[PDB]
């Protein structure tokens, strides 16, 4: 049987989901076909943590998680392992001990409209900063200043969210890119996911 | 900064044996996420570029022999062969890649254990043209002998000059699994005309007698 | 498949700025973090740096930041090396290699480029013979000796390569002097003395200096 995961639905679809909201979609029960991925010159950044080139196709996982969304270009060296900032702390955090890869490429032409698209959202403001694979979508209004803040909107206390302004003429560290991350869940499980040379094939 | 350091530094193996090597980590980084061991063996032949054998200690890379495994556990790894050969013979090195500086290994140099064998012993004194130079170059060489150590001195009217001797020593060649080494010795055209008699006194493990090759001047 | 290239090789004096590059090729060229590694004439592999194609680089270990020297111009497949006032000890050979991600193997390697600093000037080799004919039994071996060869070694031939089993030529030898001399040797039996001629052919390329040599021991008049 064919059994391939779609990279199309993570990759080729159109609609994608806000950073705060990163798209999460499981992954079991198939064949991954990597050597797909890795030959298309379309990507712009395409980094890796724990996974051999060579061997890509030839491993077998528990399962695999196949996040999706939309950030603009110089927000991708933001995403790591280990590093900080707006979208680090406040939207997605990859935990130190990250196994799996980072796949992203330009969107400006599909996410950009004319005089800007503000579709996109991120998370601007919280009082701790979020955990490994935590996905925050409170509305709640962040308090900046020692008054309490209450209410449905507060002068000094601003809503949490702020939009990207997507315009194609804006600098291409903010022309928006389509963003891809695959962690890799391994355990002591049943293992439902692999790759077309592994010893199960 | 994790320190990586071989235990075997030289080691003579015949082949069609095995041979192992073991590395040791300062703090064993291994399965900290995931089932592998995400440390690594190269191998690097003499006057070649570096090639990998095993992918994290238990990943086999492709074109590699089927004789070589690698077996790692905590902070020591140690790496197999069944049969050595020919062609298997390079410096080998550790490779530690969980944490962010590397730091690989000693070095670990190969032999044959075979063909135990004496030096073909020779001198040669300067050549004439170079008495126009004024440098006094004298030569004294070592053909096929196989157990790489080759304690040589040098003695001018038997008074012994170590100092001023330089040894270039062959890899070990291929055709016959041997070494061999060439002796320097430099010295000034005004020095070698108040001497009379050059000489050579190399001592070898193959050799049940220390051996001399002497030359007099003007023969 | 993907493949990497080196250059730059030189002869240079100290406290020059050199660049040398790493120019590669592959299907998936992305995934591969490079990484650069000195092998110094001592033997060790010391794994001077790190950087990946766009992004940023990795920290280089601690030793080596201060002479560092890593990559730019990322669209165009080259790793540029960018350093100045190089030390003494910095000739030695380097090589490049990739994997895919931060902590992963070394996968493909360069040929790798060697460079020399040490301060003298270009000078053409001094050829030489060794000849035996007090001991000349038990089948005596002959060659020859050069000396006072700056620049860079290049092969000797013996006869235009005619003979080649039993030939031991040895690597370069550094003198007090800066330069550098080696010597080839040839086993030959004992009887075959006047038989065949016995020419070496010195080659120096960097001198752009091919001499040929023949060899042969003298009787007294
Ligand atoms: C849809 O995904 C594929 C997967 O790589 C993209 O690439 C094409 O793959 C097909 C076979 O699946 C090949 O025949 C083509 O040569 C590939 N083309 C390219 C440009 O790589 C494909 O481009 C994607 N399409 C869209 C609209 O995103």
């Amino acid at each position: 049987i064919t059994n391939l995961c779609p990279f199309g639905e993570v990759f080729n679809a159109t609609r994608f989901a806000s950073v705060y909201a990163w798209n999460r979609k499981r992954i079991s029960n198939c064949v991954a076909d990597y050597s797909v991925l890795y030959n298309s010159a379309s990507f712009s950044t395409f980094k890796c943590y724990g996974v051999s080139p060579t061997k890509l196709n030839d491993l077998c996982f528990t399962n695999v998680y196949a996040d999706s969304f939309v950030i603009r270009g110089d927000e991708v060296r933001q995403i790591a392992p280990g590093q900080t900032g707006k979208i680090a702390d406040y939207n997605y955090k990859l935990p130190d001990d990250f196994t799996g890869c980072v796949i992203a490429w330009n969107s400006n032409n599909l996410d950009s409209k004319v005089g800007g698209n503000y579709n996109y959202l991120y998370r601007l403001f919280r009082k701790s900063n979020l955990k490994p694979f935590e996905r925050d979508i409170s509305t709640e209004i962040y308090q900046a200043g020692s008054t309490p803040c209450n209410g449905v909107e507060g002068f000094n206390c601003y809503f949490p969210l702020q939009s990207y302004g997507f315009q194609p003429t804006n600098g291409v560290g903010y022309q928006p890119y389509r963003v891809v991350v695959l962690s890799f869940e391994l355990l002591h499980a049943p293992a439902t996911v692999c790759g077309p040379g592994s010893h199960h094939h | 900064d994790i320190v990586m350091t071989q235990s075997p530094d030289s080691l003579a193996v015949s082949l069609g044996e095995r041979a192992t090597i073991n590395c040791k980590s300062s703090q064993s980084v291994l399965y900290s996420s995931i089932n592998k061991n995400y440390l690594a063996w190269y191998q690097q032949k003499p006057g070649q570029p570096p090639k990998l054998l095993i992918y994290w200690a238990s990943t086999r890379e492709s074109g590699v022999p089927d004789r070589f495994s690698g077996s790692g556990s905590g902070t020591d790894f140690t790496l197999t062969i069944s049969s050595l050969q020919a062609e298997d013979v390079a410096v080998y090195y550790c490779q530690q890649y969980y944490s962010t500086p590397y730091t690989f290994g000693q070095g670990t140099k190969v032999e044959i254990k075979r063909t135990v064998a004496a030096p073909s012993v020779f001198i040669f004194p300067p050549s004439d043209e170079q008495l126009k130079s004024g440098t006094a170059s004298v030569v004294c060489l070592l053909n096929n002998f196989y157990p790489r150590e080759a304690k040589v001195q040098w003695k001018v009217d038997n008074a012994l000059q170590s100092g001023n001797s330089q040894e270039s020593v062959t890899e070990q060649d291929s055709k016959d699994s041997t070494y061999s080494l060439s002796s320097t010795l430099t010295l000034s055209k005004a020095d070698y005309e108040k001497h009379k008699v050059y000489a050579c006194e190399v001592t070898h493990q193959g050799l049940s007698s220390p051996v001399t090759k002497s030359f007099n001047r003007g023969e | 498949e993907v493949q990497l290239v080196q250059s730059g090789t030189e002869v240079k004096k100290p406290g020059e700025s050199l660049k040398i590059s790493c120019k590669g090729s592959g299907y998936g060229f992305i995934t591969y973090w490079i990484g650069w590694v000195r092998q110094m004439p001592g033997k060790g592999l010391e794994w001077m740096g790190i950087i990946y194609p766009g992004d940023s680089e990795t920290r280089y270990s601690p030793s080596f930041q201060g002479q560092v020297t890593i990559s730019a111009d990322k669209s165009i497949n080259t790793a540029y090396l960018q350093w100045s006032s190089l030390k003494a000890s910095d000739t030695a050979i380097y090589y490049c290699a990739g994997g895919s991600g931060i902590s992963t193997p070394m996968d493909v390697w360069g040929q790798g480029t060697t460079v020399t600093v040490s301060s003298a000037s270009t000078k053409g080799p001094s050829v030489f013979p060794l000849a035996p004919k007090s001991t000349s039994g038990g089948t005596a071996a002959l060659g020859c000796l050069v000396k006072d060869y700056f620049p860079e070694p290049v092969t000797v031939s013996w006869n235009s390569g005619a003979l080649t089993s039993g030939v031991h030529t040895f690597p370069a030898v550094l003198q007090s002097s800066g330069l550098y001399s080696l010597s080839s040797v040839v086993t030959v039996p004992s009887s075959s003395l006047g038989t065949q001629t016995y020419i070496c052919n010195v080659n120096h390329k960097p001198s752009n200096t091919k001499v040929d040599k023949k060899v042969e021991p003298k009787s007294c008049d």
